[PDB]
């Protein structure tokens, strides 16, 4: 099965900083971007147009870094660097609950399962834990860098015993915490340069991180020990996971590249054209998301435009 | 005087001919130098590549004779020898200066870059005149690489060779870094061809 | 004129010469870590500052710049100095003499394979 | 500028002797660095931060709990 062209999606003025999808309504895409904004869209599964949107979202006085959504698809939260994060409905804009308290930007915000509390990675080298009141119950600390990605893996158990984030730094190494006791649990070492995204499979298992120099070197943080390591030749800014089928994708420099994990294989190298830029560097996928049906892959270039990347 | 061992080996008179060594400048020719042997057609001369060879040997004497091995410094503003100085100047002490000379290196003692040398040797003394002419300032003996039109001005021992040429500036001052590092005591075979290759002291242009 | 000073050339210079593995392209991302990285009393020079190692991030990326020497950069040009050829320029490939050249041998009393060739003008 | 209004003291007196008088003008710049209030140095002054030399790490290597 190879991606393809499907269409494009102009509703931004910015790099599309975060793409997140929700399980709920598939035809719904949340968008974060530069332009101190949120963009919800509508799809309707045609050709290059693919639809319009349906929401705007505004509030946020800086860039707006990572968006994610829950799973009922309506709750939307978005971590901004204006030092705050806000917690929307898809309905009617309306801001519920801003998060105040972070002295620095903050990169991720994730949503735990069935909307229990959500946790945020920050620019002030801080884990902070938020309830959905507004009160951050929990402050965590050590790392020595500033964060750059954080994540909550998908316990594959319906709440088996207990849930875990992990976190992903500038200090070339990974943490894995569990917040039930606000404890850190694992050190994650072997990385050479700035981390700037990381991955947890939909198994719950398997976690997969990258940095500046460009490698993707893999984790099982149920055995807590380390695979491989295969690079993509050039930097890498966003990782996604498919849901469904055994794929993993990285948004590099060069362009997108979604690889084959269970023979460990290279697909297509996905390279589109954007009619010219030629002279400069060419745009590349800052932030990309598999869909909930995983036949879609959407990804966000710095031209204004989320790409969408289709099975046939 | 000598033991007799330190004459022209044939292998030697092979790296020096096929590094082109022997043919110097044109029919331009300073009485300074007698080392001129029987003047080719077409405006060449050759030079007596037996006479490189004690003048080598003397001036290998010379570095050896400094007692603190990182004074004496090594100048090449030409663009042929770079890399034969740093190289020289990894295999001794021979702390160099590649590149812009930063007049006042010599004089100037409140200078960031003040080297004071025991001794100096230069690959060209027409490129490098600003070295010969600090060291005239402050009492300093200098080694140069000579052709046959070379400014040998306030010039001590010279080594008879083509500036002009790619490779010769480089195995002159590698066969000057073989001699000066037999006699020290890194080498101990007087035999032994110094394993190193000749090849690593040439510059590359990209 | 939108040229800038040496304080801001020299405050740019001094962190790329230190903090390659770090700051990238964007100007964003730039400007939020050289505030903490550097003590710099302007938000005017900061963004100067940050805007112009952006600019030499760009100059870094395609071939190299003079008046800069990071980490990355000086082992590169070790590696490439310590060339160490197996096929023996200096060696023999197969030497070609004149006759001016021959007879420097044999008054120096060497045996060597020479193979003379003429040349006039 | 405004490190002037900010690091220089100013005094002006006038000193009366028998055949007129005289001007003293005495201008005094401080340290910036032992200021103790406001600014702690001049706007043009940078200060780059000396990092931290750290090997790399040569091998995937895990720290437990
Ligand atoms: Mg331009």
């Amino acid at each position: 099965e190879v991606l393809v062209l499907r269409g494009t999606l102009e509703g931004h003025n910015g790099w599309v900083t975060s793409l997140a999808t929700s399980a709920g309504q598939p035809n719904l895409l949340l968008s974060a971007s530069r332009d101190k904004t949120l963009i919800s869209w509508k799809l309707t599964g045609d050709d290059q147009k693919f639809g319009v949107p349906v929401r705007s979202f505004k509030g946020h006085s800086h860039i707006v870094q990572d968006c994610t959504l829950t799973a009922d698809g309506a709750y939307a939260l978005s971590a901004s660097w204006d030092k705050t994060l806000r917690l929307w409905d898809v309905a009617t804009g309306e801001t519920y609950q801003r998060f105040v308290g972070h002295k620095s930007d903050v990169m991720s915000v994730d949503i735990d399962k069935k909307a229990s509390m959500i946790i945020s990675g920050s620019r002030d080298k801080t884990i902070k834990v938020w309830t959905i009141k507004g009160q951050c119950l929990a402050t965590l600390l050590g790392h020595n860098d500033w964060v750059s990605q954080v994540r909550v893996v998908p316990n594959e158990k319906a709440d088996d015993d207990s849930v875990t984030i992990i976190s992903a730094g500038n200090d070339k190494m990974v943490k894995a915490w569990n917040l039930n006791q606000f404890q850190i649990e694992a050190d994650f070492i072997g990385h050479n340069s700035n981390i700037n995204t990381l991955t947890a499979s939909p198994d719950g298992t398997l976690i997969a991180s990258a940095g500046k120099d460009g490698e993707i070197m893999l984790w099982n943080l149920a055995a807590k020990k380390a695979m491989y390591t295969l690079s993509a030749q050039d930097e890498v800014f966003s990782l996604a996971f498919s849901p469904n089928r055994y794929w993993l994708a990285a948004a590099t420099a060069t362009g997108i590249k979604v690889f084959s994990l269970d023979p460990q294989y290279l697909v297509d190298d996905l390279r589109p054209e954007f009619a010219g830029y030629s002279k400069a560097a060419e745009p590349h996928a800052v932030s990309l998301a598999w869909s909930a049906d995983g036949q879609t892959l959407f990804a966000g270039y710095t031209d204004n435009v989320i790409r969408v990347w289709q099975v046939m | 005087s000598l033991p007799a061992t330190f004459d022209l080996t044939p292998e030697d008179a092979q790296l020096l001919l096929a590094a082109n060594t022997h043919l110097g400048a044109r029919n331009v020719q300073v009485h300074q130098e007698p080392y001129v042997f029987n003047a080719r057609p077409d405006g060449v001369h050759v030079i007596n590549v037996g006479k490189t060879w004690e003048k080598l040997v003397l001036a290998a004497r010379i570095i050896a004779a400094i007692p603190n091995p990182e004074d004496v410094v090594a100048i090449s503003s030409r663009t042929f020898g770079q890399r034969a100085v740093l190289k020289f100047a990894a295999h001794t002490g021979a702390t160099p200066i590649a590149g812009r000379f930063t007049p006042g290196s010599f004089t100037n003692y409140i200078t960031r870059s003040f080297k004071e040398p025991r001794l100096v040797i230069v690959t060209d003394p027409r490129s490098d005149a600003q070295a010969i002419k600090e060291a005239s300032y402050v009492n300093i003996p200098v080694i140069a690489l000579t052709d046959l039109d070379s400014p040998s001005e306030f010039v001590d021992v010279a080594i008879p060779c083509n500036n002009r040429g790619k490779h010769s500036i480089g195995l002159i001052w590698y066969l000057l870094a073989r001699e000066v590092l037999r006699l020290r005591g890194a080498l101990v075979d007087r035999t032994q061809p110094w394993s190193i290759m000749p090849d690593l002291y040439f510059y590359r242009d990209p | 004129g939108r040229v800038r000073t040496k304080t801001v050339k020299r405050a740019s210079k001094a962190l790329i010469e230190r903090y390659y593995p770090k700051l990238t392209l964007d100007f964003q991302t730039n400007k939020r870590l050289c505030d903490e990285i550097a003590t710099i009393q302007s938000k005017r020079l900061r963004n100067k500052i940050a805007g112009y190692t952006t600019h030499l991030m760009k100059r870094i990326q395609k071939g190299p710049v003079r008046g800069i020497s990071f980490k990355l950069q000086e082992e590169e040009r070790e590696r490439k100095d310590q060339y160490v050829p197996e096929v023996s320029a200096l060696d023999l490939s197969r030497l070609n003499v004149d006759n001016q050249t021959s007879d420097l041998v044999k008054s120096l009393g060497l045996k060597l394979p020479l193979s003379v060739i003429n040349v006039s003008a | 500028g405004q490190p002037v209004n900010d690091f220089i003291d100013t005094a002006t007196r006038h000193v009366l002797m028998r055949q007129g008088v005289l001007g003293i003008k005495v201008k005094i710049m401080r340290d910036p660095a032992k200021s103790r209030t406001g600014p702690k140095a001049l706007p043009d002054a940078v200060t780059i931060i000396e990092p931290k030399e750290e090997e790399p790490i040569l091998a995937p290597s895990v720290k437990d709990y």
